[PDB]
């Protein structure tokens, strides 16, 4: 009556299964990376020479104010 | 079919990180004649160039 009846693979078999390593290269060059830290640099240095004159003009009106109080 | 994910993450992990690299590279190296004649087997013996597998 019945047939055998077992867990058995479904024919045709399975997919397939990946087994090989798998490790992207996400993508920047070396040249790149410290071309941009250069360009960072350069850039906060150029900020901070305009910022750091600006200070030394106010800190020259700063003494200036003193200097009149002074007598 | 999951499962090579995972080894690929925990290679991402160890594999290539310099701390585990400066841990484990050039630590408790033996030889081939060694390994035979200490009676190590399996992976202690494959990590020498020995090519034996039962």
């Amino acid at each position: 009556a019945s047939k055998v009846k077992q867990d058995m693979p479904p024919p045709g078999g399975y997919g397939p299964i990946d087994y090989k390593r798998n490790l992207p290269r996400r993508g920047l060059s070396g040249y790149s990376m410290f071309a941009v830290g250069i360009g960072t640099l350069l850039f906060g240095y150029w900020s901070m020479m305009k910022w750091n004159r600006e200070r030394r003009r106010l800190q020259i009106e700063d003494f200036e104010a003193r200097i009149a109080l002074m007598p | 079919k999951n499962f090579s994910f995972r080894i690929d993450e925990l290679e991402e992990m160890l594999t290539n990180n310099r701390i585990w690299r400066n841990r484990t590279v050039d630590i408790g190296v033996v030889t081939a004649e060694d390994a035979l004649n200490y009676g190590f087997s399996g992976v202690m013996l494959r990590g020498s160039g020995i090519q034996w597998d039962l």
